[PDB]
């Protein structure tokens, strides 16, 4: 007559680590490192991404004429550009603070693209009608579809001079850009002013430029450049542009709203009907481990990113069987 | 282990019994069985699911133009040095964690071993294995009353005596 | 049968 | 706990014994007592008063412009992440050393307890709760030659050996 | 006849957490993280701070009048602006590189408020009582107290050109600001020359100002701004101005000390006669423990700042009576 | 220590024994000798090279102008930070894993000092120090016998009942 | 007849620290903390440093001629500056971007100096002998090995226009400098027009010099001031240069390339025959233990810094002999 | 009565 | 004489 004290044993196979063993078979375990993903992009707490298909940041903030317009207004959850997108800055040129501009969108969830001034009531008598083969469209030369090329007209440039009031109770984000001819000869006929100037400002902005004519090796065959500027105009403020020359005046602007949680991700994969908490440039996580070793770049709530291959915890006991 | 018991003068588990972690095996008269101890079974998995949780619940894109190449330097050696800093923590976690969780089970069966002979005493002898051989003949509910932790001494003290002589 | 939310034990009881 | 003494064969504190961590309780014909262990009190306050040391000596504002966001964001990740880090290493170094200090606490009094069982022999009888039945008389004189660890075992083996028949 | 082992109980109701249970009851504990501030500004290992009542930084140093002075020499521990200090930069325009002259002066200990260039005999055949009401004191209008309005006088604005030499065996900051008019008209009947300049010049500084003349949205009612710059003169150095138009002149200057452990912070509680080793806007803190979860933001010998609500250390046995 | 035997009821250690970590010795009539137990020894030498690899492996210049001090205070909080985490994470794990050890050290000696205990029974006593004095002769495969865990209790049984009386 | 059980004891004084514990004497231990290094300069994976002995960054780069020359290809692991390096830029001004240069440096492996524009052949109807005793060079005056002083030829400074194609598949650093004399009449006597201008581009690089006049406290007994700009001409592209006065032409260039593991240290220790993984300004390490309190600023592979003075793991027993 | 610089037993002799 | 490649008991056996 015997009475026995023992423990349990299964058939687990499940492995962990100690600091005194590595190989330990055990009855059960947790596993905490996340390494599954589906390999989707997908709406994050309900709200679709916005994606630029063949245009970065800054082709579709310009209006680069390659890229399927948008629809006027869209909030997104974050944004994704893709790894080689052919359209940006199709007229050769610097865009200034860009990086700066790509922080301030990386906490913005809507847009409105409003016309802040109509081609045709904005800046008489001057012409509205230039367009380039640098920013071609349909096999023609063409031009940004929110900037507006400011020409001559009828031999003479007159000094313009118009404003904005921002009565749309949030930022309005305005761009513009400064010609930079090749030679003196150009900015005769484009602009008969040779030291031509132009001058914006709000509240809190100020900034004058005037062309600076030099020669430069052709890029996209454009021995000229064009210089890109932005500014947020907040709300109630006005800006107000002065120019005889060289100005590419803004036609369309942005109403900005801001969110939290948002950011920018660069990724070539596909839109899915899917819903996550949690993006990655690979695909979705299951936000409920506390790790994941898929990609240091998350957006929403999401595990810590580590490099460990195998995170495991044993709640069992050592498996003698 | 740490205690003795597990892989230790308990050499190997029991695949039989499957209702707990930790139990007896007994062999009488009426036939033989498994038997867990479901109160210890009960308590370790109380504080293996608050380990668990507590774990879990301890935790809770920029570009550079060609001249901030400092700032990008900067942002990436933060970004390194943190990631190093949670893999070391996580990694570190997860091994002493470990550790302490087969140290826990092990110690808790030696515990209900030391129970049950410290309620025996010399009414029975240790037969290695984790096992107690009675001087006395011990029925289901003798078996029961070892479970329970109302084992009666005196009531076989006398039998027990006499087989043991 | 034990209280066991995680299933830290595996079903068992 | 870890080593079955607090919470466990013993399954209650003394808010009679004032004097010390550990310690005897004793009846005799001359009466009754409590008596701390000094020398395990005192070397328990050592190793935790040093426990405590090395934990309370382990540990020993800027603006940016509309344009300079990035720098801001990357101030706040900074300040961000070594919260979290600190946060995280307060909580889990408190959680370790309360586990690690409690089951110091069982060890001590486990040992207490082996030591004055491996003193005493076959001259008691353990009757569970952490207590010995002398089988022979023991007067104060004899209860401190237990508590500093100098019981004479054959100057009480035959007298012990004849009541324990 | 029995002898017994056993374990101290009390009636504490001390409480921590362990990893395998949470409401342990203890005989005794030591708590980590201090929780509890005095809500007073105190002293700092003896020093009292420096605050600046009504104004901001750029209004204590380009010397707003609506502020009540300092002594010409003062020294301090840390520098506390309030929340909403009303008085700043009074007439309208920019503080180039503020935020790093915040920085400077975060570990600045000492200023000796110094005349560097007396109204009356540093700028000859030009005017020294421009005022503005943008910078109103006592409803009349008036001006910096620390700069100095240069204008034509009797017609004609003579080109000045003025020195100083840092003989004060510490750095100086020096500080000025450029005018700009709305229109041109103003620049002319201010400075009588449309094309004027200002340069100043150290070993180490060099720096270029030509008035930008443009049409403003008006800011505390004034179409034009007025930028503000500083530097460093370092010890045995000389500053040199020469302009002959829109330069705002330094008055007075300030002779800086460099210390250890000080900073700036915003914080709406009042002085008292105190002291501790550890300052946070919300008050006080005993620099024992390591721990605090009371502000992020310290200043002095100071615990760490962390999340938690309660960290407590278990030096006692479990409290079973 | 935590497991009472070393620096416990085995008072210290063997000069004399410089074969391996844990070990008996013994004195019968063919003369006296030290002997290490080589699979504990090894096992523990196994564990803690294993404690040593994992530490070592767990783990695997800027200027600016006068006008970028932020940046400059920036980097420097970072390098700071980086160096606080890391320095108290080292002396952190070199303290825990220091007690580790040697608890380790004292759990396999006790173990060692159990197994013989409970292979032996009564045919011999526990004199203290960590010795039994057998109440039987033992020769040298008797000693033998006891280390390689093969001890014949049935076979001098008899012999020590009668000098255990 | 006896057997007992023991454990090992020896005569090992080692100590090392636990949670309850401090001075524990142990049987075995090992020490994790390297502190010991030899002293020396030594070589990184087989490949010598770059010392700059007298010279600076700067002054390396610029070709300051009292520092003796480096033969035309060098590749390096590592570059040393020693503390007080006299010579660097000798004629003063402003190094544009410096920070940056020395950053983009950190990263290289590789240069062959080469001759971009010949002294002789690429600024014809200019003279290109001019010197300057700031930069002075066995006694007498001297200029920088790198560029080349244009100046007036014959009364007459005609517009130069220049260009290099970078056929080396490697980037080359380009550098040059703008002259600004203290008063008109010197520039009026060196490049003879007073509104000289000076245009460099690229295809991402652009930018437009005109010469600041204005007497400036003579720093190595020069009132007038020269500033340094550089970029980095990718594969292919062109540099183009354009000037009527006021360059200072580039003559000699760097063809770089990039490598990994690379930086720059300051250090007053001389290079020897050896070789290590682990260099620090101090000395060499054997990277072969995890941390070390020699050095924060370590090249190659090498243990985490850390400020503790003892970090030993007991692997042995408590030894009680 | 024990050397408890911290008051870790909290009094207690 | 056990595997001990690090030197953890220096030497012995
Ligand atoms: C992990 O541990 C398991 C448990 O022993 C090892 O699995 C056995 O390995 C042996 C030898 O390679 C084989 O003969 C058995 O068939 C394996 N059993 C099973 C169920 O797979 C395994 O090799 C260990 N792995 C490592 C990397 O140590
Ligand atoms: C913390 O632990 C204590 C100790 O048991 C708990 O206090 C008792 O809680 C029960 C049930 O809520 C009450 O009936 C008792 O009156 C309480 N005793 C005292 C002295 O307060 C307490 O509830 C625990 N708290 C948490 C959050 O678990
Ligand atoms: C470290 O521990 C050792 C071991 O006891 C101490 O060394 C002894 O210290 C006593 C008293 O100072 C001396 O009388 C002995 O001669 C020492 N022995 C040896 C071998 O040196 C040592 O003092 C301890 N150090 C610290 C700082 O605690
Ligand atoms: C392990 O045991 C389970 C029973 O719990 C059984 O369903 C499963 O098939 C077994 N697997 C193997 C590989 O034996
Ligand atoms: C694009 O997707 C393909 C498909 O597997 C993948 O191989 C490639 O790495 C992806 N490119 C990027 C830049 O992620
Ligand atoms: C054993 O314990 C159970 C539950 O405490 C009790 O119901 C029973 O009467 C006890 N005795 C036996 C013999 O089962
Ligand atoms: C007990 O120990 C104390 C102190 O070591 C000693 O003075 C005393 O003589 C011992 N014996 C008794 C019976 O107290
Ligand atoms: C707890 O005990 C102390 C005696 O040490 C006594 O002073 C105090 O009043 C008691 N408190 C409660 C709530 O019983
Ligand atoms: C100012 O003090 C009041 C008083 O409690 C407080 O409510 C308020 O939050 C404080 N403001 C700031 C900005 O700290
Ligand atoms: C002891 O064990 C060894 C090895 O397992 C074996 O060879 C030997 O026969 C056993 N018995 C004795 C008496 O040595
Ligand atoms: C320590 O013992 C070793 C033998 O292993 C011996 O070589 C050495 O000289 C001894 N040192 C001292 C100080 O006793
Ligand atoms: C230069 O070397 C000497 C020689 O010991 C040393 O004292 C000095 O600190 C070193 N200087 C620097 C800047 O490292």
């Amino acid at each position: 007559d015997t009475i026995c004290i023992g423990y349990h044993a299964n058939n687990s196979t499940d492995t962990v680590d100690t600091v005194l063993e590595k190989n330990v078979t055990v009855t059960h375990s947790v596993n905490l490192l996340e390494d599954s993903h589906n390999g989707k992009l997908c709406r994050l707490k309900g709200i679709a991404p916005l994606q630029l298909g063949k245009c970065n940041i800054a082709g579709w903030l310009l209006g680069n004429p390659e890229c399927d317009p948008l629809l006027p207004v869209r909030s997104w959850s974050y944004i994704v550009e893709t790894p080689n997108s052919e359209n940006g800055i199709c007229y050769p040129g610097d865009f200034i603070d860009y990086e700066e501009l790509r922080e301030q969108l990386s906490s913005v969830s809507s847009f409105e693209r409003f016309e802040i001034f109509p081609k045709e009531s904005s800046w008489p008598n001057h012409n509205t009608n230039g367009v380039t083969a640098a920013c071609s469209h349909e096999g023609k030369s063409s031009f940004y579809r929110n900037l507006l090329w400011l020409t001559e007209k009828e031999g003479s440039y007159p000094k313009l001079k118009n404003s904005y009031v921002n009565k749309k109770g949030k930022e309005v984000l305005v761009l513009w850009g400064i010609h930079h001819p090749p030679n003196s000869k150009e900015q005769q006929n484009l602009y008969q002013n040779e030291n031509a100037y132009v001058s914006v400002v709000t509240s809190n902005y100020n900034r004058r430029f005037t062309p600076e004519i030099a020669e430069r090796p052709k890029v996209r065959d454009q021995a000229g450049r064009m210089n890109y500027y932005w500014t947020l105009l907040k709300p109630g403020d006005t800006i107000i542009f002065e120019a005889n020359g060289n100005l590419i005046a803004p036609m369309y602007a942005f109403a900005l709203s801001r969110g939290f949680g948002s950011g920018i991700i660069t990724s070539n994969a596909s839109m899915h009907e899917c819903n996550t908490k949690c993006q990655t440039p690979l695909g979705a996580i299951n936000s409920s481990l506390p790790y994941q070793n898929i990609h240091p770049v998350t957006i929403g709530e999401c595990p810590k990113y580590v490099r460990s291959a195998k995170l495991r915890m044993v709640t069992g006991l050592r498996n003698i069987p | 282990g740490l205690f003795g018991a597990i892989a230790g003068f308990i050499e190997g588990g029991w695949t039989g019994m499957i209702d707990g972690w930790y139990g007896y095996h007994h062999q009488n008269e009426q036939g033989s069985g498994y038997a867990a101890d479901q109160k210890s079974t009960q308590n370790a998995i109380n504080g293996i699911t608050n380990k668990v949780n507590t774990v879990i619940e301890k935790m809770n894109g920029k570009e550079f133009n060609k001249l901030e190449k400092r700032m990008e330097n900067l942002n990436k050696k933060v970004d390194d040095g943190f990631l190093d800093i949670w893999t070391y923590n996580a990694e570190l976690l997860v091994l002493l964690e470990n550790e302490r969780t087969l140290d826990f089970h092990d110690s808790n069966v030696k515990n209900l071993y030391e129970k049950v002979k410290s309620q025996l005493k010399n009414n029975a002898k240790e037969i290695g294995n984790g096992c107690f051989e009675f001087y006395h003949k011990c029925d289901n509910e003798c078996m029961e009353s070892v479970r329970n932790g109302t084992y009666d001494y005196p009531k076989y003290s006398e039998e027990s005596k006499l087989n043991r002589e | 049968l034990y209280e066991d939310p995680l299933g830290v034990a595996g079903g068992m009881g």
